[PDB]
RNA sequence: UACCUGAUUGAUUCUGUCAGCGCGAUAUGCUCAAGUAAAAGAUUAAGCCAUGCAUGCGAUUCAUUGAAAUUGCGUAC
RNA sequence: GGUAACGGAGAAUAAGGGUUCGACUCCGGAGAGGGAGCCUUAGAAACGGCUACCACGUCCAAGGAAGGCAGCAGGCGCGAAACUUAUCCACUGUUGUAUGAGAUAGUGACUAAAAAUAUAGUUGAAUACAAAUGAUUCUUCGAGGAGAGGGCAAGUCUGGUGCCAGCAGCCGCGGUAAUUCCAGCUCUCCUAGUGUAUCUCGUUAUUGCUGCGGUUAAAAAGCUCGUAGUUGGAUCUAGGUUUACCUUGAAUAAAUCAGAGUGCUCAAUACAAGCGCUUGCU
């Protein structure tokens, strides 16, 4: 059970992984502007 | 020694933060109308709101009222010239139909592309950003300016602008050179 | 029923003054021995020493062992429990450290399975323990 | 560079005149002071040093521009009612070296200590 | 805009609070293209202060324009 | 007796009725480390005046001599908590060369208004200023905060851990097939801002005067007498002297709140400004 010593021990198990790039995303109005045309929206299943 | 500095909010933040109906709603706003930000429309609204709930104030009295009377002629002669209360519809009682809509067509970022000096609102705001419109020899490069009744026919290109008369742009001098 | 007469005004006054007392907003927030008896005498963040660490076993039905900080604060020196938020943030805190500490957000009363921990740690060793957690700093 | 003067007060009791002087200069820079004191002394056909144009402030875009002028009767009633700061700004009279504030406050102080004729002396 | 929503039950209607929700004050996290106004050691310690400044300017000029000094005025604003 | 109390003008919230606060730019009061006593004067119980005591310092050749930043700027402490040991009388007043009053520049995501990331900077000019910087004209080149089970807008995608690590304001997720954690991939809110903590107001008709409730949810005294308090029946000219109360005026510093006009480019703001033509009118 818990015991005070096992501190961050899912972090610690938890296999690493890296990041991904992409074109940075348009700031401001243009944001506003693609999310507009764009219009669940993360219907994944 | 100095004073205190006035100040003043202009934007006052709904009840819900959050309800499909008015995000929608809202987003469809700013579609139709180039903003940039939701403060931009609560803005707006809070101005119609401050509009309507006078009128009202003004309407809860009679007719022949000092008060109302100044109030709201003045208010209506504010919006006529503004261009956004109808020059046949004087009365506060019919003041109380506005929208946002009707505030937001008078920015100048929607007269740009309105009338053709622009094709997209968002070129519209970029050119007067780079300082390509002027109105009545005037420089404005604030999106949100108001554009009144009388300034609506007064908007051409800038004096200065490569497009309005003037030395080509960067682009074009760096092809020359 | 409560009295209606014209004249009355005194009466109505100072019973609705005596019935406030039995209001547990007006009398907490009235009582005077608040500042006494609040660790933080009225602020909303403090500076203290870490002692100790401890586990607390978290509430039923919920199994698992909190891992808060046993903290002393340098305005008064009393000693508190401060929860020390994100995973794996209690290894950087080392006894004999100093850290700043908040509130936990529900006005002096425990949060969450946390039995009798009422405060969080804001800051360690002058460091975010938000940043530490995020890998945006390293320990001073 | 049209150069437009108004609100034209001739002050006797001053000897001079205070107008606001309005300069055009569409695409080119802000006027030199010294253009637009020319052209105000060629407006006023009194010497272009007994004209005293200031706080010239232009609006974006080029083009439009307020700032004040002085006209005075003569360079005597000039250098009598005006600031010396003007005066060495134009060049008409001449600045005068003097120490910081800092530096001749401390001197005083030093010099309040001392009694008789060594004040002069100690510095 | 005179507004509510989640949580006691196998389920229901209540009482009731807790929580959510809007504004404002103070502190603080991360972050911040340039500009305009602009609060700012009150909160606790009316605690202690190095160092610099913050009150000095008609009558009386044998010093070299006016120094020094005596008066007068102010320093109670 | 207490006040983590200077009073007011006012501030926040805010249907109405209110609740809370107000050290702070204006008005009145008080104090100059704590007390006390005085000189001068029209005016002081003055402290950038003196005298003594107490507390705490400073220089001494040890005989003596001194100090009062809750003025400006800075320093140490205290703390969650607050700026340059700068320039000037150029502006605003004091009787006017003097004015850390006052006016300039510095740090400054307190805050209020206005606004770049798509379809800034830089070189040197011109302006301003007591000098300056930065603003206003030309010219050289040249995205971050929270979130994604419900409340509440937005994924039952992929791997680990198996009630551990962690999340979670509340209800609740995690026990070997996790939409809630740890990651990876995805989207929503707001936006150069967005979170967190404490507190005020609304929400709250959960302090109820408007306006709550008391058979069983908290709440009718066991019952009666009784002073103060509160409240008290109808009735005086309908027809064909005192008061209380209501109406209207008088006396009522500004600043703020409400409120006309005016493109400071808008707005917060501010209280400006706007036409002819020069010697000007409003």
């Amino acid at each position: 059970h818990g015991s005070l010593a096992r501190a961050g021990k899912v972090r610690a198990q938890t296999p690493k992984v890296d990041k991904q790039d992409k074109k940075k995303k348009k700031r401001g109005r243009a944001f506003r502007r693609v999310q507009y045309t764009r219009r669940g929206p993360n219907s994944n299943s | 020694a100095r004073l205190k500095t006035v100040q003043s909010k202009v934007t006052k933040s709904p009840r819900r933060p959050f309800e499909k109906e008015r995000l929608d709603q809202e987003l469809k706003l700013i579609g139709t109308f180039g903003l940039k930000n939701k403060r931009e429309v609560w803005r707006v609204k809070y101005t119609l709101a401050k509009v309507r709930k006078a009128a009202r104030e003004l309407l809860t009295l009679e007719d022949k009222d000092p008060k109302r009377l100044f109030e709201g002629n003045a208010l209506l002669r504010r919006l006529v010239k503004i261009g956004v209360l109808d020059e046949t519809k004087m009365k506060l009682d019919y003041v109380l139909g506005l929208k946002v809509e009707d505030f937001l067509e008078r920015r100048l970022q929607t007269q740009v592309f309105k009338l053709g000096l622009a094709k997209s609102i968002h070129h519209a705001r970029i050119l007067i950003k780079q300082h390509h419109i002027r109105v009545r020899r005037q420089v404005v490069d604030v999106p949100s300016f108001i554009v009144r009744l009388d300034s609506q026919k007064h908007i051409d290109f800038s004096l200065q602008s490569p497009y309005g008369g003037g030395r080509p742009g960067r682009v074009k001098r760096r092809t020359l050179r | 029923g409560k009295p209606k007469g014209l004249c009355t005004a005194r009466k109505l006054k100072t019973h609705r003054q005596e019935q406030r007392w039995n209001d547990k907003r007006y009398k907490k927030a009235h009582i005077g021995t608040r500042w006494k008896s609040n660790p933080f005498g009225g602020a909303s963040h403090a500076k203290g020493i870490v002692l100790e660490k401890i586990g607390v076993e978290a509430k039923q039905p919920n199994s698992a062992i909190r891992k808060c900080v046993r903290v002393q604060l340098i305005k008064n020196g009393k000693k508190i429990t401060a929860f020390v938020p994100n995973d794996g943030c209690l290894n950087f805190v080392e006894e004999n450290d100093e850290v700043l500490v908040s509130g936990f957000g529900r006005s002096g009363h425990a949060v969450g399975d946390i039995p009798g921990v009422r405060f969080k740690i804001v800051k360690v060793a002058n460091t975010s323990l938000i940043a530490l957690f995020k890998g945006k700093k390293e320990r001073p | 560079v049209t150069i437009r003067t108004r609100k034209v007060l001739t002050n006797k009791l001053l000897y001079r005149k205070q107008m606001v002087v309005e300069v055009i200069h569409p695409g080119r820079p802000t006027v030199p002071k010294a253009d637009i004191r020319e052209k105000i002394a060629k407006l006023y056909k009194t010497t272009p040093d007994t004209v005293i144009p200031f706080g010239f402030e232009s609006k974006i875009g080029g083009g439009k521009s307020k700032g004040f002028a002085l006209v005075y009767d003569t360079i005597d009633f000039a250098k009598k009612f005006e600031p010396k700061y003007r005066l060495v700004r134009m060049g008409l009279a001449t600045k005068v070296e003097k120490p910081g504030r800092k530096q001749r406050k401390e001197r005083k102080n030093r010099q309040k200590k001392v009694r008789g004729t060594a004040k002069a002396k100690v510095s």
